């Protein structure tokens, strides 16, 4: 009983940690998307000249 | 066998409800956005093309 | 090329609508079954006691 | 950030309601057994003499 | 897992509606004016020429 | 200046509607829980003796 209780508690804590982790990557991909959006306008106005 | 605090079917229903809600959220996001891929994880090969 | 690129834009709206409708229908059944699962066993046992 | 922060605000209503119902059921059994235990001792002894 | 006080799809839809409405207003301005450039920000090089 | 000034008149109606629905739906839960809380105390002690 004691071992099973400990395992249940640990599994719950890991379940929380998973979403705690996922939020950070979501933020990172948002920032990267903004940067990628800017870079293409730079390239377009680059091919403008010449 | 009748016990107390053994509501396993409640746990099963909660799990299935969770997956259903996640699917609803993703479908609503997709159709509101009007895009297939969105984000960066739906397709790993179409973004570069 | 603009015809070629606009082939990964979005699904033909009909199938996305169908997915939305089916999931929306299924969620309420999940909720009702969860309610009855919460209701039944403890009341039955308290009747036994 | 507003999505991430609002994941430590409240649980699902389902499991909280489940716990509420389970404790509500068990308290009544506690009370009934307390009543019978209280009635037990002296009534079964006063006829000894 | 259902929540309360967690209406994020509303926020996302509000954002996308914002971009849609801003684009509509800009196109309305352009066609009503009947001029390509307008303002001073759309193109940085056509003004001098 | 009429564009600049009336950026401080009112929000979008969307978020106001969202908060209104949120608070209105939470009030009913408050009322129901208050009713159950008033129901519990004396009915649970009247059968002690």
């Amino acid at each position: 009983s004691e071992k099973l209780r400990g395992q249940i508690s640990g599994l719950k804590r890991a379940s929380l940690n998973a979403q705690d982790g996922i939020s950070l990557l979501q933020t990172a991909e948002g920032g990267l998307q903004n940067i990628q959006d800017m870079l293409q306008r730079m390239r377009e106005l680059a091919v403008q000249a010449g | 066998a009748m016990y107390i605090n053994t509501n396993v079917p409640s746990l099963t229903a909660q799990r299935y409800l969770g997956e259903t809600n996640n699917a609803v959220s993703k479908s609503l996001e997709r159709l509101s956005s009007g895009l297939r891929i969105n984000s960066a994880s739906d397709d790993a090969s179409g973004l570069a093309i | 090329l603009t015809a070629a690129e606009s082939r990964i834009r979005d699904l033909d709206i009909a199938d996305e609508m169908a997915k939305f409708t089916k999931n929306q229908i299924l969620a309420q059944s999940n909720i009702s079954m969860l309610a009855q699962a919460n209701s039944l066993p403890q009341m039955a046992l308290s009747l036994l006691g």
